[PDB]
RNA sequence: AAUUGUCGGGAGGGAAGCGGAUGGGGGCCGGCGAUGCGCCCCGGUCGGAUGUGGAACGGUGACGAGCCGGUCCGCCGAUCGACUCGGGGCGUGGACCAGCGUGGAUUGGGGGGGCGGCCAAAGCCCGGGCUUUCGAUACGCCCGUGGAACGCCGUCUCCUUGAUUGUGGUAGGCAGCGCGCGCCUCCGGCGUGCUUCGGCAUCUGCGCGCUCCGGACGCUGGCCUGUGGGCUCCCCAUUCGA
RNA sequence: GAUGAGUAGGAGGGCGCGGCGGUCGCUGCAAAACCUUGGGCGCGAGCCUGGGCGGAGCGGCCGUCGGUGCAGAUCUUGGU
């Protein structure tokens, strides 16, 4: 015998692929698997890991909070693995380059009217 | 931005050979083993030849006076090594122990 | 250079002993700085402290072997598990044969056979150890980087003794196998490697 | 061209001389001096362009696996020291089991060429595997026996009737062998008699 | 057809794993069932008792599911399904389904002979 | 299905049944186990340019131009190629099972040699002195750089053997080393440096090769419709277990 | 590369039965069911197939659903 816990095997479980059956999400996962393998970029690894997560683990971000966090960084492309919702409490919308898994219709309309763009992760 | 593609990562594991049996593996791990073996074999052959010829030299590492000093020191050390106690501390067992 | 150094140390020890005898005094040999520890009991019915110490020594299987630098902390740790192990002072031949025949390195927590000097280099090049002989010298001399080199060595998986054991339930002093058997560990290593 | 080896082998794979002595003996210094302090550079041999193989008539649906290279090459079979030309051998297997025969030479394939002689015990010129033979201490002169023209090809099948040429060759070979045998007294009877184990005879104790 | 397989087929066990006591009670069938009884000696693996299957008996992946002839089985119900093996005749053999009529079996056999596809039961219903 | 009769095989000293290993007998199996391949000669069929026209069409481009391209049909030259077409030659070749050879891995034995440590062994022997005994003719002590042969321990090496086994399949890699690129009188010798005076990875480069070198290859035989080979099937016997 | 015990208990991947929406098939040149010291595949649940009998239907695959898997319950009914 060998004095090991569970024969030296791991007892922690983590997501290794999306549980969803969305074909577009699967294609994005393939894209970022390739990117992670052939680039070794920490950002790409984080994106790939978040692509696996469940709905509650990909909470939405409000438009007002996005504007607040993008203050002074409007030249950078803001990336969120999740949904971006509109906020009726936000009055002035600047021109923002935003990439997300999905945009609500109102949020997309406001972002496009303000002069920004809404991007998908392949475009990113 | 992709790093160069890799094709020679999936190499089969090299079979482990004991360096103590086969020479090439030992030399690969330690090249000086070749020289060590050569010198050992040559020294053994020279010693065997000297023994067989019976023409061996008369080598004295230590001179006569220091050899005598060494012998005296060794004799004294042996004398103290084999020495015994007087057993005089056991007065009640003096007769039994053969002291008197 | 290492081979010359070993020969010089042996000659110096012999000369020191002879000179001490000539002067009429005594020469106290330097205390062993290195030990080899072999587990001789199984993993059944283990007391908590003994089990924890045996894990800390990396002895999880019967007849596993590991080197251990001599220290008050390490010696006191070994004193608690004495009944479960036997240990002594390994020879140069013992160390060399162990590393050559059963030496496995730990790279990224994996067990890789030391079939090339590159395996040793990849882990211990920062410390100047780039070859098998360098590793042997570091282990035997307990050099400044002994800890890293020793941890790099996977615990040795030794076979059952060729001639068997005497009695593993008793100390070596009583005629058993447990405990410090000092220079006689080398013959046991011969039979176990 | 050097007529003698520069570095005799103490053992297999180890030379008697070191790299410095080998440098001195090989004359690299002389070559450098003659060439002007620099070794002469030799161009790499040009590879032969592959022949224009005609296009295949068929295309397999599967990629056949090419075996990996094996760097080990077989060496010639060793001949036991106890077996030397003229040694008497005991056959332990086959239709001639127990027969005592004279050893002539070892062939290229490693098999042993032996003769009865044919007249004495009916054993012709034949090949016997060394693993099925015992070499004894009895030796007979075979210097006058000529078997140069006989080789492994002499016994090759051409695929019932023994040609007369083989009989004549066997007679010619056996004439000198019998002449040599007659010198040793009682050797004729010894070769005409088979070996057998009687009661309380232990193979591991017989010296042969 | 020359089979592509080269490694020899090795079976770790050729005996069936018969249910315990199926020899004793007629109502207990042979098909394997793992005992769950608290005292079951078979479950406890007492020596000299009925052996239980486990993953350790698994066949080598290279020779797994290979028939003794060196090919793998594929069931074909008509000649149209036979052409699927046209490019796999060195690894796959065709077995005609048990319910196919003799008339269709002849056509399947002829087509396979044309395609050099091995049929395991080409003599059935002849 | 339980259960029962008949016929046939088999077993049975106070249960039977069952797990593992062989064997006897039976039953079954021909994808159970091949006969092809390459190079030539003869004969028979079918087609043969990068040339010139026609039919439809494609890749790319921008379902434009331009460039490039295949299929089919008809012609002038070219006189070649193919055939699971036939005949004749040379070479080579299959599945399974054994024997043998040379080696790799792992492993258990046998026979030697060198060196070192010890009271710098102890003892024994050779000479120079001292000592003088009861198990009566001993125990003995040291002087020599005196001489052979051991003992134990450690260490470095050579040779020779039996057993199990070959996992992988695009690499001439890695390591070590020979021959040529100089000569002589060729068991070897000749140059520069450092040496403990033995020697040294100090000069050590190229081309061609060799090996204990990134996991087994080679030769031979037997047999192929047989009273052969195989078997996970069946009935039994035996050893162990139960 | 390391590693392998498991009652109560948890979970994953699979096997099997009967319908529904689709799809691909089989069948009087013989379907289902049943029978068989015929053969084979899978560690296994099971699966594929030879032969027989039977004489009119049946199956594979993707989803989806359920009155869906027995050795026991002094279990039920029937039979012996
Ligand atoms: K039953
Ligand atoms: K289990
Ligand atoms: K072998
Ligand atoms: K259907
Ligand atoms: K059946
Ligand atoms: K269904
Ligand atoms: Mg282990
Ligand atoms: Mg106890
Ligand atoms: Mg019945
Ligand atoms: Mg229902």
């Amino acid at each position: 015998g060998i004095d090991l816990k569970a024969g030296g095997k791991s007892k922690k479980t983590k997501r290794t692929a999306p549980k969803s059956d969305d074909v577009y999400l699967k294609l994005l996962v393939k894209l970022y698997r390739f990117l992670v393998r052939r680039t070794g970029s920490k950002f790409n690894a984080v994106i790939l890991k978040r692509l696996f997560m469940s709905k509650i683990n990909k909470p939405p971000l409000s438009l007002s909070r996005l504007i607040s966090y993008a203050k002074g960084k409007e030249d950078k492309v803001v990336v969120i693995v999740g949904t971006i919702t509109d906020d009726v409490r936000a009055y002035e919308v600047p021109a923002l380059k935003v990439c997300a898994l999905r945009f609500t219709k109102t949020a997309r309309a406001r972002i496009e009217k303000a002069g920004g763009e809404c991007l998908t992760f392949d475009q990113l | 931005v992709v790093r160069p593609i890799k094709k020679d990562v999936n190499k089969r594991a090299t079979l482990k050979k004991n360096p103590l049996k086969n020479l090439n593996v030992l030399l690969k791990l330690n090249p000086y083993a070749k020289t060590a073996r050569r010198m050992s074999l040559l020294a053994e052959a020279q010693r065997v030849k000297a023994k067989k010829e019976k023409l061996d030299k008369k080598r004295h590492q230590v001179t006569k006076e220091e050899a005598s000093a060494i012998r005296a020191a060794g004799t004294s050390w042996f004398k103290t090594m084999i020495s015994d106690s007087d057993y005089t501390e056991f007065e009640n067992f003096t007769k039994w122990l053969g002291v008197t | 250079q290492y081979a010359k150094e070993y020969e010089a140390q042996e000659r110096e020890l012999i000369q020191l002993k002879r000179e001490a005898r000539l002067k009429g005094g005594f020469y106290v040999d330097p205390e062993a700085k290195l030990l080899f520890i072999i587990r001789i009991r199984g993993i059944n019915a283990m007391a908590p402290q003994t089990k924890k110490i045996l894990q800390l020594l990396r002895l999880r299987q019967i007849f596993n072997g590991v080197f251990l630098k001599v220290n008050k902390a390490t010696v006191n740790m070994l004193h608690r598990v004495e009944p479960y192990v036997t240990y002594g002072y390994p020879n140069l031949k013992s160390i060399r044969e162990l590393i050559y025949k059963r030496g496995y390195g730990k790279v990224e927590k994996q067990r890789i056979a030391l079939t090339d000097n590159s395996v040793i280099e990849q882990v211990l090049g920062k410390h100047g150890i780039i070859c098998i002989e360098d590793l042997v010298h570091e282990i035997i001399t307990v050099g400044p980087h002994f800890k890293e080199a020793n941890n790099f060595l996977w615990p040795f998986q030794l076979k059952a003794p060729l001639g068997g054991l005497k009695k593993k339930r008793n100390h070596y002093v009583e005629g058993g196998d447990a405990g410090n058997r000092e220079n006689y560990i080398n013959e046991l290593i011969r039979r176990m490697n | 061209a050097k007529k003698s080896p520069r570095n005799p082998e103490l053992i297999r794979g180890v030379g008697k001389l070191s790299r410095s002595k080998m440098y001195h003996k090989k004359g690299l210094w002389a070559i450098k001096k003659k060439n002007g302090g620099s070794f002469p550079v030799h161009k790499k041999a040009a590879a032969v362009a592959p022949p224009a193989v005609k296009p295949p008539k068929f295309y397999p649906a599967d990629d056949v696996a090419k075996p990996l290279v094996n760097k080990h090459k077989p060496k010639p079979t060793k001949l036991r020291a106890s077996i030397t030309p003229g040694t008497v051998l005991i056959i332990l297997a086959g239709r001639f089991k127990g027969k005592r025969v004279v050893f002539l030479k070892q062939l290229k394939s490693g098999l042993l060429l032996v003769s009865g002689p044919f007249k004495l015990n009916g054993v012709p010129l034949r090949r016997v595997n060394q693993a099925y033979v015992i070499g004894t201490s009895t030796k007979v002169d075979i210097s006058g026996v000529n078997v140069e023209k006989i080789d492994d090809k002499y016994f090759a099948k051409q695929a019932n009737v023994l040609p007369q040429g083989k009989k004549d060759d066997q007679k010619a070979v056996d004439e000198a062998l019998i002449k040599a045998v007659e010198c040793v007294p009682e050797l004729k009877a010894y070769l005409s008699a088979r070996f057998s184990l009687k009661s309380c005879m232990k193979p591991h104790e017989l010296v042969f | 057809a020359v089979p592509l397989l080269t490694k020899k087929v090795v079976k770790k066990r050729v005996k069936r794993f018969i249910r315990p006591q199926s020899d004793r009670r007629i109502t207990v069938k042979e098909s394997w069932r793992r005992p769950k009884g608290i005292d079951s000696r078979v479950r406890r693996k007492f020596k000299g008792c009925v052996l239980m299957p486990n993953i350790g008996y698994g066949s080598d992946k290279k020779t797994r599911h290979y028939l003794p002839n060196g090919f793998k089985k594929f069931v074909v119900h008509n000649a149209s399904e036979l052409e699927v093996l046209m490019m796999h005749n060195r690894t796959y053999c065709a077995e005609i389904a048990h319910n196919v009529s003799t008339r269709k079996r002849k056509e399947i056999v002829e087509r396979a002979a044309q395609l050099d596809v091995v049929i395991t039961n080409k003599l059935a219903r002849l």
